[PDB]
């Protein structure tokens, strides 16, 4: 959005030193129990394990492929929530302009709390009036006293929580078959051999499953000076 | 009727000047020992420790509210499904008698009326023109007089005598040509 | 905390609180002046202590202008509502806002301390040289206060200008009023600082700008190049308040919003180019005098448009609404009073009329009707409108018809007679006067004691 | 500031400026004025008294004084 | 200049011959100084103040919609007295236009 | 969702700085004033640290806000110089026929204009490198040499001038205008001594501020040179 | 922005209420005096309650 | 917290200690004294009296008191 500042380096990828060292437990943790860093590396390890196995991709369904990469198959419930989330974020630093509100289609006023201050400017052209500010509280269909424009408050609330991308992913995504560490090892040997590492994440991940320091050059990789 | 008599009972006249006993009879300056009131004084005011000496904005009692999933507790709406539709019942504020005291009866009638706007665009535009140009005319009526009177002060006159006047602290010196 | 707070609304309260405190000292000085002027003779100041009177009038003027009305109308109400009117969480520069109020207090302490410790002499609030530069150290202390005050004013102006970058709604007329005052400060203050530094150079660095072959009239140009913009920096915030009160209380949308805004912009530009109407009697060139007289009379046009737009706001309002609220009465009283002050301003604007009326009590009454009556009442009306939002109590003002009536009557008893003695004529900045001017001076003095008594009834 | 209200004169006595003021008195009398620029402690104690007499009287006065 | 919303004669035609203008009182009620209970502490007096806000009040019309407390300026939209942090969720100024895009509709 | 602004709730530098200012007034020794100036520098630097630490908010409008403040400040610097030019020209009618020696139009103006121009070229190269995410170590030391020569030349001029401030308003205005320029030159030293390469690059308000200020001071000297020397 | 100042937070419940040893609710200082005198007048004023509403504000002698 | 919602919560909820108000009024009273006390001190310093007697700088009748 225009109100956001510049992408960080982390916005693209995370450093491999932030990979959890207990990979064996990481790949067995349920999604609802994974933190932001743990969830990043669960998806990256599992997603790259399937993508770096070309011979199996054509026989893998899009439902299974999306699960491996950690992408959520969309549906009307989740689409509604995500859309209203992105609409809330956009309105943080953007103007609020849209069609005239009526009983059939009230002006939708997203909010996290139970109230949001709103102003009615009336219709277009000569039907526009001076700003009339009012407090839009949930559970009431508001009508402007001047132009009769109907307003309504929409709350981004779900089960004692507000709506977030993390909440939407946890509520609607279902964990599939438990990730098999044999796949990690098999793909690891595929792209990492004879001092050539073409899957750096899988070389670090396999090292942790082995106990940290087992694979060649990994003790030297983990030895820091400050 | 007298509306004050309705809520007279709630208003019990006070005993202490400024509503506090002498500090000797009760030390309101100390923090309350009641569980869950460590941030309050005995008289109910916020304790200096909570607000000044150990203010959280200064790094004391560091306790991040947001949880691991980036969530905070949010209270949901009063939802009531009905007629094949999910409804939300809004929270209505309590009767103003509870909060203010007067009994909400015999309220004078103030009808709904849309904003009192001035109409007749053509007429309004002419008035606004007059609001600006009637003063402009008056100024123009003063302009010519102002020029003339200014010119009059600064007129080369055939003066025949000179008096020099010097102002000093605190008296006026006068120099005049003496008759020959 | 108390001093560390950065909350813009708390700081707004501090500005009003400090203006009232410093205002007590201001009013006391005014009572001294009026008591002295009750008859001819010495009443409360000895003839050997006439220097004290000169200091009383000097400090009265300086404190009321820079430490009371300006901190109240440009620092108090603005810091409390402007970020709300702009639908923004808080002021753009939080830390700067805190230091500004602290600076004002510190400069006030310096001034009053200089009363106690230094020899008491006066040179007017206009600090004309060479008199200002041949005085004692009290003049040096006053200069430090003004320069320090200037720092607070400029940084506060920078703070308000930044609202344009963050405003999330519509720039209402009141917001426009503050922005333009901020612009007027950014352009006028740097010139004031320069001339004040030159006063210091002559006082403290053996400079010779204000001794022969150096033109003393130079100071008056640079001073008044800030002086008159100052009187509009003090009135424009009041105009902004009047607009909000009339629209809100009458439930009527502002009429000619764009003309109101463009009238404020116009007053500022014109107010930046008319300063020499304060220098009519020095002996300027005929064409200069005519230019300044002409442009000074033009300021009435934009000022007149605003007055008439206010009148139509009150016209036609519903009768059922109670009209005795103190805020509404004060707002209406402002229109009635400001017209008197402005019209007399136009009279003095004619230079030939001004020759007779310069340095007379007619000028006093003119700027009192606008400031001591109009600006004060506007600040009161604005605070009164925000009583619920601010939340103060323990006063009987909100609905007090006695206070409004007594104030209006008695304030006019003080300054209406000062117009009369202007054609008598009684010079300004004097304490002794001829016995044939006692009647009017006595009447005004009776008015001053009475107004003070009415200030006690609010509690 | 040299001020004589009856003669319509109010001229600032500024150091460095020798301001010219022209006048034409029409009636005899004594016209009283006061300094009109705060000038220090005794700003209120330097009045301006001008007496206008007939030209024949002025000549006799000037010859003697 | 603003002169109200434009009305077409068709919109002024009633569906019944007995329709008149609804007589609903828009006086919110009788009020005075907010009166706190002595028993209430600082926290509970704060709740009391929050429940006495006129700008949270409205008038319900015959069709169930409510006309809220409205003001020309947002100064009257914060709790009285003003809290330390007022507009946490940015107040939304709603502008209206005739532009539309197809994605918003479904056939 | 987060708040649009991370509000700053408390600050104590303001009290200290305001007290430091009072010490300048309430003192009986000029040594106290010297050490007080150091205290001011320290606490103004803390305020600058607060500005750098506000970068953690990732607010897009912060750069714009600070940039426009500098614009206002530059404007105030320009208007202060205008007031001195005004003071100078008001008494113009009493210049050039008094028994004083005004300055030559050959030596001082040329070497100074040539010197200050080189200062601009260095700052311009710094800006160019700033655009190219590059650094050249020698640049800052060229500025130090330029400032040293400027200080060396101005000191000798004042000491060898045979007319004093009390001789004429012409001399007072000459000395004061030149001093005012020097003070702004010294403020440029205060700013430039911290120049370094920061890896956040063009979201750093320091770089744009330095470029604007240096150009202002050099341009101001062109106006002074025409008024006084030429 | 994950982990930034929340747009909205619910108030925590108020601290436990205090009773006296006899069960009387503990009262706290209150600057709303009931002045003693013989006057009982009640003045009511229609007041602006925004744009489309009013409130009947009453002032009581006590 | 609910106690922190309102700025100056104790005062707004009408629980503040009255001493805060007393200090504010005292501060204003002290500010006023800065105009009266130096008046008395300066009068005595240059005259020997704290305050004059009306018209004691002018000629008075024998029975004047
Ligand atoms: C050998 C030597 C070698 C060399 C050595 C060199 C050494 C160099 C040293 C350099 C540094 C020196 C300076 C160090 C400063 C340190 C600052 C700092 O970090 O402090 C943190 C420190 C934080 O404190 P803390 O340790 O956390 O705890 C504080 C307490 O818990 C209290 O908590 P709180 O902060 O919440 O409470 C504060 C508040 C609490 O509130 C109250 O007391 C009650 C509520 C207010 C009552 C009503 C007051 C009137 C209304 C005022 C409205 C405007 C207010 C504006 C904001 C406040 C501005 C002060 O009250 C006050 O303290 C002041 C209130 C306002 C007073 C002024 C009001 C006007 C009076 C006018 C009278 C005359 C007319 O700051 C303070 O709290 C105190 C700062 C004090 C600064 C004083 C400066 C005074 C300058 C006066 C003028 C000077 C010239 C003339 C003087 C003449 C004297 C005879
Ligand atoms: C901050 C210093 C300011 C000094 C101002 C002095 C003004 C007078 C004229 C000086 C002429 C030299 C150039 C000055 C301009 C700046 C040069 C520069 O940018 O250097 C960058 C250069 C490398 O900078 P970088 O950041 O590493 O690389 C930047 C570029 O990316 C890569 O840079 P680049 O490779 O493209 O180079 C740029 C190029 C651009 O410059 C030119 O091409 C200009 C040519 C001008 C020719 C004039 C004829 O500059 C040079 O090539 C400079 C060569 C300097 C070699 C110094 C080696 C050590 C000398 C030690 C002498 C010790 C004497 C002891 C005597 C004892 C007696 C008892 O910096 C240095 O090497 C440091 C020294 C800079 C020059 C200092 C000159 C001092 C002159 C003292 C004379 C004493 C005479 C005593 C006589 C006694 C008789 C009894
Ligand atoms: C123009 C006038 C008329 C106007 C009429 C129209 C008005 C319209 C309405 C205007 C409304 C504006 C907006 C209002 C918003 C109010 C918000 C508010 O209340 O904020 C809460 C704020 C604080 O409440 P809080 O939140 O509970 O604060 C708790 C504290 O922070 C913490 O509590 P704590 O207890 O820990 O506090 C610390 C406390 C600790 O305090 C203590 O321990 C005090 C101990 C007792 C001391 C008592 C004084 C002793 C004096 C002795 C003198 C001896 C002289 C001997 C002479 C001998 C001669 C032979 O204080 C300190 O430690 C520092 C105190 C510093 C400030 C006081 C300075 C006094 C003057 C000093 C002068 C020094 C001169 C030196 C010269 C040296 C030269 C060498 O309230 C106040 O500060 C009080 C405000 C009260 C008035 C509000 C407005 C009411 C409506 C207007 C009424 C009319 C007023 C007229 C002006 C005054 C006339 C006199
Ligand atoms: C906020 C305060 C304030 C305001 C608004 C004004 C406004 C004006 N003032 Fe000012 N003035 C002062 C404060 C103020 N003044 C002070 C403090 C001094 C003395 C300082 C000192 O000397 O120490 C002073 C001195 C002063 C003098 C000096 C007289 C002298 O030194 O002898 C003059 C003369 O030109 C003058 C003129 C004006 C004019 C022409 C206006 C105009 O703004 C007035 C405009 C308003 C109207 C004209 C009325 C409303 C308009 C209409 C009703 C439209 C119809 C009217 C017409 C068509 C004319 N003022
Ligand atoms: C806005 C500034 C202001 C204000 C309010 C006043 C108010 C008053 N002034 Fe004013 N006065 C000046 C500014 C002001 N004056 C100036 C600038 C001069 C010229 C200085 C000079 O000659 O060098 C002057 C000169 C001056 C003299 C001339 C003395 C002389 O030089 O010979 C006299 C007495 O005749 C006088 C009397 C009064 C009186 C009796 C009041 C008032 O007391 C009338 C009664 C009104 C009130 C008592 C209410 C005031 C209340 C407040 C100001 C507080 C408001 C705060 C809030 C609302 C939060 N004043
Ligand atoms: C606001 C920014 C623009 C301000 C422009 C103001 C110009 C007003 C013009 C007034 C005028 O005619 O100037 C005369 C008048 C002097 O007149 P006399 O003393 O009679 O001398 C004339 C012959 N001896 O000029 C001045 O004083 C000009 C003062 C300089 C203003 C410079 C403003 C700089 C702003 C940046
Ligand atoms: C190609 C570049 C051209 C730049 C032109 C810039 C023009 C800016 C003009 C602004 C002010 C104009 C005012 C009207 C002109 C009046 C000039 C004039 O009369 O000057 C003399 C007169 C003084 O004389 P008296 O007071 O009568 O007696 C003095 C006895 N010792 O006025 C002045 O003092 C002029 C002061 C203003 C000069 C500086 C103007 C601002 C400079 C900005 C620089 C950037
Ligand atoms: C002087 C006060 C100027 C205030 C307005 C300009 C402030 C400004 O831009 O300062 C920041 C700016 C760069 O900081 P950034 O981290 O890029 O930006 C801050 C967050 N975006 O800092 C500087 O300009 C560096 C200052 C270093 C020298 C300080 C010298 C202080 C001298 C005081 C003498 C008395
Ligand atoms: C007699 C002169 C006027 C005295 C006066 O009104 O002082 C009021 C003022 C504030 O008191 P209250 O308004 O009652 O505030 C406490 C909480 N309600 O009282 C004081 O400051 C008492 C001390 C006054 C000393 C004056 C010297
Ligand atoms: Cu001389 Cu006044
Ligand atoms: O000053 O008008
Ligand atoms: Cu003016
Ligand atoms: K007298
Ligand atoms: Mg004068
Ligand atoms: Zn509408």
């Amino acid at each position: 959005y225009r109100h956001w500042h510049r992408m960080s380096e982390d916005d693209w990828a995370l450093p491999l030193d932030s990979m959890p060292e207990d990979v064996k437990t990481l790949m067995a943790t349920p999604q609802t129990e994974r933190g932001f860093v743990e969830d990043y590396w669960y998806n990256r390890i599992r997603g790259e394990a399937t993508l770096l196995d070309p011979e199996a991709l054509p026989s893998k369904s899009y439902i299974a492929l999306a699960r491996d990469m950690g992408l959520q198959i969309v549906d009307e419930p989740s689409s509604h929530m995500m859309g209203l989330i992105e609409l809330y974020e956009y309105l943080r630093g953007a103007s609020f302009v849209g069609p005239f509100g009526t009983i059939e289609n009230p002006v939708l006023v997203p909010a996290v709390g139970q109230e949001r201050v709103v102003a009615c400017t009336g219709g277009v052209g000569d039907e526009e009036h001076f700003t009339l500010w009012f407090r839009c509280r949930e559970g009431f269909m508001y009508r402007c006293g001047e132009c009769d424009q109907i307003f309504m408050l929409v709350r981004l609330y779900y089960e004692d929580r507000y709506w977030t991308q993390t909440l939407v992913r946890d509520t609607f995504m279902s964990d599939g078959d438990m990730f098999d560490l044999k796949t990690l090892e098999r793909v690891h040997k595929m792209w990492n051999k004879d001092e050539m590492v073409r899957w750096e994440v899988g070389y670090w991940a396999q090292d942790y499953v082995l106990g940290k320091g087992v694979l060649p050059g990994m003790v030297e990789e983990h030895t820091r000076v400050n | 009727k007298s509306y004050y008599d309705d809520f007279k009972d709630r208003l019990k006249p006070g005993k202490y000047t400024q509503g506090r006993c002498p500090q000797s009879e009760g030390d309101y300056r100390q923090e309350s020992k009641t569980i869950g009131r460590e941030h309050l004084n005995d008289d109910g005011t916020r304790s200096k420790r909570y607000t000044v000496k150990e203010a959280d904005a200064l790094g004391y009692h560091y306790h991040p509210p947001i949880d691991k999933k980036g969530q905070v507790y949010v209270k949901g709406p009063n939802t009531v499904i009905e007629r094949g539709q999910t409804w939300i019942k809004g929270y209505e504020l309590p009767s103003m008698e509870y909060t203010y005291g007067p009994k909400q009866e015999d309220i004078p009638f103030y009808p709904r009326v849309k904003l009192n706007v001035w109409g007749n665009y053509n007429l309004v535009m002419k008035v606004e023109f007059l609001f600006f140009y009637l003063p402009t005319i008056i100024v123009f009526g003063i302009c010519i007089p102002v020029y003339t009177i200014n010119f009059a002060q600064e007129e080369v006159i055939y003066t025949t005598m000179t008096v020099k006047v010097t102002g000093r602290q605190w008296y006026w010196v006068y120099e005049v040509e003496s008759p020959t | 905390f108390y001093i560390l707070v950065n909350n813009n609304k708390r700081i707004g309260i501090y500005y009003i609180k400090l203006s009232i405190i410093i205002g007590i000292l201001g009013i006391v000085l005014s009572y001294i002046i009026r008591v002295e002027l009750y008859n001819s003779g010495n009443r409360i100041i000895k003839y050997d202590n006439v220097n004290y009177y000169n200091m009383v009038i000097t400090l009265h003027g300086l404190l009321m202008i820079f430490y009371i009305i300006m901190p109240g109308l440009y620092g108090g109400i603005p810091l409390y509502i402007l970020p709300i009117l702009s639908v923004i969480t808080d002021i753009v520069l939080p830390r700067i806002n805190n230091i500004s109020i602290i600076i004002v207090l510190i400069s006030y302490i310096v001034v009053i301390n200089s009363i106690v410790i230094e020899y008491n002499i006066g040179t007017g609030w206009t600090l004309y040289p060479p008199l200002s530069i041949i005085g004692t150290v009290i003049v040096n202390m006053i200069l430090y206060g003004l320069i320090i005050i200037g720092i607070s004013s400029i940084i506060s102006a920078i703070n308000f200008m930044n609202i344009l970058i963050v405003i999330d709604g519509i720039i209402y007329v009141y917001i426009w009023s503050i922005i333009i005052t901020s612009v007027l400060l950014i352009i006028s203050l740097p010139i004031l600082n320069g001339i004040l530094l030159m006063i210091l150079s002559d006082i403290y660095f053996n400079s010779i700008y204000f001794i022969l072959n150096g033109d003393v009239v130079l100071y008056q140009h640079l001073f008044w190049y800030f002086g008159h913009p100052e009187v509009y920096i003090l009135i424009l915030p009041a105009f902004g308040i009047i607009s909000i009160i009339l629209s809100v209380l009458n439930n009527k949308i502002i009429f000619g919003m764009k003309s109101m805004i463009l009238a404020i912009i116009m007053i500022s530009i014109l107010g930046s180019i008319v300063w020499a109407h304060h220098i009519y009697t020095v002996g300027l060139e005929l064409d200069t005098k005519i230019y300044f007289n002409n442009l000074t009379l033009i300021i009435s046009i934009p000022t007149g448009n605003k007055i008439y737009n206010w009148i139509i706001l009150y016209i036609g309002s519903y009768n059922i609404l109670y009209n005795g609220y103190q805020s509404l009465i004060f707002s209406i009283m402002f229109i009635i009073i400001f017209i008197i002050g402005g019209i007399t301003g136009i009279i003095i604007s004619i230079d030939i009329i001004d020759i007779g009326l310069h340095d007379t009590y007619y000028i006093v009454s003119h700027f009192h009707y606008i400031l001591s009556i109009g600006a004060v009442i506007s600040l009161l009306a604005g605070i009164l409108l925000l009583k619920d939002i601010i939340g103060y109590y323990n006063v009987i003002i909100k609905i007090n018809k006695y206070f409004g009536l007594l104030l209006f009557i008695n304030i006019n008893i003080i300054f209406t007679p000062q117009f009369i003695i202007g054609f008598n004529v009684m010079p300004r900045r004097i304490l002794e006067y001829s016995d044939n001017i006692i009647v009017w001076n006595l009447i005004s003095s009776i008015g001053s004691i009475s107004t003070i008594l009415i200030l006690l009834s609010i509690f | 500031s040299w001020s004589v209200p009856s003669l319509g004169i109010k001229c600032d006595a500024t150091p460095g400026r020798l301001v010219k003021i022209n006048t034409f008195i029409q009636r005899e009398g004594v016209f009283y004025g006061q300094c009109s620029e705060l000038c220090g402690t005794l700003h209120a104690f330097m009045p301006i008294v001008v007496e206008a007499v007939s030209p024949e009287a002025f000549a006799a006065h000037a010859k003697k004084w | 200049i603003y002169e109200g919303q434009t009305v077409q004669e068709s919109e002024l035609i009633p569906q019944e011959d007995d329709w008149v203008i609804e007589e609903t009182n828009f006086c919110l009620g009788r009020n005075c100084y907010v009166r706190f209970r002595e028993e209430d502490d600082l926290a509970r007096r704060a709740l009391h103040q929050m429940d006495s806000q006129l700008n949270k009040m409205h008038t319900r019309l015959r069709d169930g919609t409510v006309i809220p407390y409205m003001s020309f300026h947002p100064d009257e939209m914060v709790d009285r007295p003003a809290p330390i942090h007022t507009f946490s969720e940015k107040p939304l100024l709603k502008w209206t236009w005739d532009e539309t895009y197809e994605e918003a509709y479904d056939d | 969702f987060e708040l649009n602004i991370n509000i700053i709730n408390y600050n104590y530098l303001g009290i200290i700085i305001t007290v430091i200012i009072s010490i300048y007034i309430y003192n009986n020794s000029n040594i106290i004033s010297v050490y007080n100036s150091n205290l001011l520098l320290i606490n103004i630097n803390i305020w600058m640290k607060y500005n750098i630490l506000d970068m953690l908010n990732l607010n897009v409008l912060d750069y714009k806000i600070l940039l426009w403040i500098v614009v206002i400040i530059i404007s105030n610097e320009i208007l202060l110089f205008v007031s001195f030019y005004w003071i100078y020209y008001h008494n113009y009618i009493n210049y050039y026929h008094v028994n004083i020696l005004i300055l030559n139009s050959y030596n001082i103006v040329y070497n100074n204009i040539i010197l200050l121009t080189l200062l601009s070229t260095i700052v311009n190269i710094k800006f160019y490198n700033y655009i190219l995410s590059y650094y050249k170590y020698i640049l800052s030391y060229l500025i130090y040499y330029n400032n040293y020569m400027f200080n060396n030349k101005i000191i000798l001029e004042y000491k060898n001038n045979s007319n004093y401030t009390n001789d004429s308003v012409y001399m007072t205005s000459y000395f004061y205008i030149i001093l005012l320029h020097y003070i702004h030159i010294y403020d440029s030293i205060i700013l430039i001594v911290v120049y370094n390469y920061v890896n956040y690059k063009n979201i750093n308000n320091y770089y744009i501020n330095i470029n604007i200020y240096y150009h202002l001071i050099e341009v101001l000297y062109i106006v002074i040179s025409i008024l006084l020397y030429l | 922005r994950i982990g930034g100042p929340p747009v909205f937070m619910q108030f925590p419940p108020p601290p436990p209420k205090e009773y006296l040893a006899d069960g009387t609710p503990k009262t706290y200082p209150l600057h709303q005096p009931v002045f003693d005198h013989g006057y009982t007048w009640e003045h009511w004023y229609m007041t602006n309650a925004g744009v489309f509403h009013t409130v009947y504000y009453g002032e009581f002698a006590k | 917290n609910l106690e922190d919602h309102f700025d100056l919560a104790e005062y707004m909820m009408k629980m503040h200690n009255p001493m805060s108000e007393y200090l504010y009024w005292i501060a204003g009273f002290v500010s006023g004294l800065h105009g009266i006390l130096p008046l008395l001190h300066s009068n005595y310093y240059f005259s020997g009296m704290f305050l004059p007697r009306d018209n004691d700088n002018t000629q008075l009748c024998d029975d004047s008191w």
